[PDB]
């Protein structure tokens, strides 16, 4: 056979800390991309979307060095590497209790109008979050002891580094790994064989190797806001309810239910507005364009990712697309409930019948209608008919407005190295994305952007209390980006740093190139 | 004097500009000619305002009894809803739009011989 | 067929809920796609332009089915339709249906009446002996979902040729 | 046309206040307590054809919101900020009870936060 020195059996739990989608071929009739599921029809990863997962994070920690990555993960082409010496085996998603798969609502909003655009609506099935699959991973080790880049590898799941499925910028794809377990069988020798037969392997100390090595974490940038909501704020239910028609998004987060604003949600509004920022200082209109044409301008394309479209330039074939270097995680506020709990008042039918309990139920407030309704309100809205008053026949409708709803920090992920990566490692490149990123931070704590449903309708106004940039390994003129930020306007940043980065802007506003162009 | 009367809505037939129908100029970026922003307004009661929470509808021999509508803070939440309506039919007013809610109205309306 | 015990019964209901579960799906595309077994099936209908009722009508109700998870959900979607009947203006929104509050109601509470309309032989695709009764017990809710979800579809997309000239 | 409440001009001292005494049948200052539904052999009409409020937001008490506005073109814009800088005893009506006298309110414009 090939020789192997030694096999690694490396396991432990992958939690999902994001929802998750791996996708099958897609749609099963309650969602238009529906999740993978194996021959029993359980909702699994499959080993390759794994290895492509691990092996693509390698790949950029190694900087694309072929060599060592295909000593670890095979190769088909030279003579000397054919198969791979990593295994990855197809994981079954074990969902928390049996919670049922989310489905997630998405639309694509007209930049022109502010309205959903037309055909863009969708849903996705995504696994929930807390949900545990395997690491299925085997290693054939010809070498003595165990590789860096592997245990790089190892060390970045540990920290969640790594993103699998799809919409990883769109708030999904987050696991991280615990218990790591690693058993060693020496088939290079006769007791080692045995033990591969009879004794399950020699259990290495991890924290030994991870003693060993560094974390070699790539470069990012990493933003998180506080916000408290301003007016109320939430994203709509997927459909109405009986004693209340519109009732905020929840999601399953481990075995409670959480109000959820998804990254899917924060990202579009900061698109919107960084496009809009675009489009305003280059005074580009948006009305003529559909609505994939009116995505698709300067540095939100690198920033927020672009759509794959191969397209022949001359001769030469170029995708379009790139995924966004801007990631944007679902927002989870403090407060939860049971399952059940939420269900009593999804299934509440009249508002001042068994409404009543379970929002004083559900708010944790049982005996204080009052606390209760400081929490989650139903707010009754009417159309008034402009000649006679009274109100307009038939419009009559409620809202649950979580006026007192507390959230948790919103966290952005700037992959500093993807950005780097489509300027051809130009450093200097980078200064008007950030620019644009902090503009748009700037706009978002300035209450210029609202979130969620109702925004000009007495909901999705955010008072950001603080910002914090904390990005890892950023190349040196960008190091200033370090910072706690409390005023709105920036003015934490260093006045030559914002000078800076405005001399940067200000020259690509001279001449609005696509900058990832050479 | 009835406490209700009516401000006439003129047909607009012919009418041109701002106050004409029109494509909206929309939300894709700031026009270099129309002005966006933030207007700051203070609202005071002459009169009392009624804010009812017909959440908190109490009821008795089908008679409801209504609290005031409060916030987070036990301050009255004047919804913004409530403030964009009252604006919104001043403003249809005073430019003359298109009214906003016309329910069906579509059959004829029935009155008494005397 | 296989006995009942026989080992390869698992493995078995697997292929069987495969077969079944794209045999539902082709027929639902199939049965969408002409106009009076959509009538018939729902009695949604086309006026001319108009849809009835109204595509928001029927959205409503298909994101209720979205619940109809399993017959222990089939009063959710009771729950909706004796909403939408206790409100005259809503029940009069579905007037010029071919009665389709009561269609729904039917294939919600009947369950032999999604297979009623189905009508997909199911011999061919079955091995396991009691293999069409549990099947059938089982796959319910998603063959209600999928023929509803093909029918809405196929009538909007009819819908569109007629509303879009 | 568009169907408008006229404010209640006028209304005396007091007219407001103490507003669980059945005033309703004296002129006092030539104006009947007309926002209240009259007592009946003394007792209270709590029938269900009126409705009753446990409270309401005094006059004189003020909020402060904001508009963000967006593309408004010089008229679209001058409509508006006339309605939010009528000149004085010139007053908004605003949520419920607008024919018995509620919610008359003075909105002007805080110009340093806009």
């Amino acid at each position: 056979a090939r020789k192997v020195t030694t096999r690694w059996k490396i396991t432990g739990t992958l939690i999902a800390e994001t929802p998750l989608h791996i996708g099958g071929v897609g749609g099963d009739a309650d969602t238009d991309l529906a999740l993978a599921v194996n021959g029993a029809g359980e909702y699994y990863v499959p080993g390759t979307s794994l290895a492509g997962a691990l092996r693509g994070w390698m790949t950029q920690l190694l900087n694309n060095d072929e060599s060592q990555i295909k000593d670890l993960w095979g190769d088909h082409l030279d003579a000397k590497r054919g198969a791979s010496f990593v295994i990855v085996d197809d994981a079954v998603i074990h969902i928390p209790n049996n919670a049922d798969v989310e489905i997630r609502e998405g639309v694509g909003i007209d930049r022109h109008f502010g309205t959903a655009a037309n055909g863009f609506k969708y849903s996705r099935a995504v696994i929930p979050k807390g949900s545990k699959f395997k690491l299925p991973l085997t290693f054939d080790s010809q070498d003595d002891g165990l590789p860096n880049a592997l245990i790089q590898l190892l060390c970045a799941l540990e920290a969640g580094d790594i993103r699998l499925g799809a919409a990883k910028t769109r708030g999904l794809g987050r696991i991280k790994l615990d218990d790591l377990k690693l058993k060693s069988f020496a088939l290079d020798k006769p007791e080692g064989i045995f033990s591969a037969l009879l004794d399950q392997g020699k259990k290495l100390d991890w924290n030994q190797l991870k003693a060993n090595v560094t974390y070699q974490s790539p470069p990012y940038l990493g933003i998180s806001i506080t916000w408290n909501p301003k007016d109320p704020v939430m994203v709509k239910a997927e459909g109405d309810g009986l004693a209340i028609d519109i009732l905020p998004l929840v999601s399953q987060v481990g075995s409670d239910v959480r109000f959820v604003i998804p990254g899917s949600s924060i990202k579009g509004i900061l698109r919107t507005q960084a496009e809009r920022i675009i489009r305003t200082i280059c005074q580009s209109n948006g009305s003529e364009k559909n609505f994939l044409e009116q995505l698709r301008i300067n540095l939100v394309n690198e920033l927020f990712g672009s759509a794959s479209l191969s397209q022949k330039q001359n001769g030469k074939d170029i995708d379009l697309g790139k995924i966004g270097a801007l990631a944007v995680n679902d927002c989870f506020s403090s407060l939860s409930m049971t399952p059940d709990q939420w269900k009593a008042v999804e299934n509440a039918t009249e508002m001042t019948g068994n409404l009543q309990p379970a929002l004083k139920q559900a708010t944790g407030y049982p005996n204080n209608i009052s606390q209760a309704y400081k929490v989650l309100q139903p707010a009754m809205h009417v159309a008034v008919d402009r000649w006679t008053g009274g109100a307009a026949e038939g419009m009559l409708y409620s809202v649950l407005e979580p006026i007192g709803v507390t959230w948790e920090p919103i966290q952005v992920h700037l992959d500093i190295a993807r950005l780097k990566n489509y300027y051809h490692g130009k450093e200097e490149k980078l200064k008007p994305a950030i620019a644009l990123l902090l503009l748009v931070l700037r706009d978002l704590a300035n209450k210029k952007i609202p979130v969620g449903y109702g925004t000009n309708r007495g909901m999705g106004t955010i008072t950001v209390s603080q910002i914090t940039l904390n990005g890892k390994a950023l190349p040196t003129e960008l190091e200033p980006l370090n910072k706690t930020m409390t005023c709105p306007n920036l003015t934490d940043l260093d006045e030559a740093f914002r000078q800076d980065l405005s001399t940067a802007w200000k020259e690509w506003i001279a001449d609005p190139i696509d900058l990832c162009q050479q | 004097h009835n406490p209700y009367n009516f401000v006439p809505a003129l047909p607009r037939d012919g009418i041109t500009g701002d106050l004409g129908d029109c494509a909206p100029a929309g939300h894709s970026y700031y026009h270099g000619d129309k002005y966006s922003g933030r207007i700051a307004v203070k609202l005071t009661t002459v009169t009392p305002l009624l804010i009812p929470d017909a959440s908190k509808e109490e009821i008795n021999n089908n008679h409801k009894t209504y609290p005031v509508r409060i916030g987070k803070d036990g301050k009255p939440y004047l919804p913004p809803t409530s403030i964009k309506g009252m604006l919104r039919s001043a403003y249809e007013a005073v430019t003359n739009s298109r009214l906003a809610v016309f329910e069906d109205h579509d059959s004829r309306l029935a009155y008494r011989m005397p | 067929p296989l006995p009942t015990n026989h080992p390869t019964q698992d493995y078995a209901r697997l292929i069987e809920k495969a077969a079944w579960r794209e045999a539902i799906q082709n027929k639902a595309l199939a049965l969408a796609s002409s106009r009076a077994k959509r009538e018939e099936i729902l009695g949604i209908k086309i006026m001319g332009k108009d849809s009835q009722p109204t595509m928001t009508q029927l959205g409503g109700f298909r994101s209720v089915l979205k619940r109809l998870h399993s017959r222990n959900n089939r009063d959710i979607v009771t729950g909706y339709l004796t909403a939408l009947e206790q409100v005259s203006n809503r029940k009069e929104k579905w007037s010029n249906t071919s009665q389709g509050l009561t269609k729904i109601r039917n294939l919600v509470t009947q369950e032999n009446l999604i297979w009623n309309h189905l009508d997909i032989d199911f011999s061919p695709l079955t091995i396991t002996q009691n293999g069409v009764n549990q099947l059938k017990s089982e796959l319910w809710a998603e063959a209600v979902r999928t023929l509803v979800d093909a029918i809405i579809r196929g009538h909007k997309r009819d819908l569109e040729k007629a509303q879009e000239n | 046309g568009r169907k408008v409440y006229p404010h209640h001009k006028g209304l005396p001292n007091g007219y407001w206040s103490n507003p669980t005494e059945d005033r309703s049948q004296q002129a006092i200052q030539g104006h009947y307590q007309e926002y209240r539904r009259p007592k009946k052999d003394g007792l209270e009409q709590r029938d269900d054809q009126n409705r009753s409020v446990k409270g309401w937001v005094k006059p004189l008490t003020e909020f402060t919101f904001e508009i963000d506005v967006t593309n408004l073109s010089e008229v679209e814009l001058g409509a508006l900020l006339w309605l939010l800088t009528l000149p004085d005893l010139h007053f908004h009506r605003l949520g419920g009870g607008k024919p018995l006298g509620f919610g008359s309110v003075r909105l002007d414009i805080d110009p340093d936060k806009t």
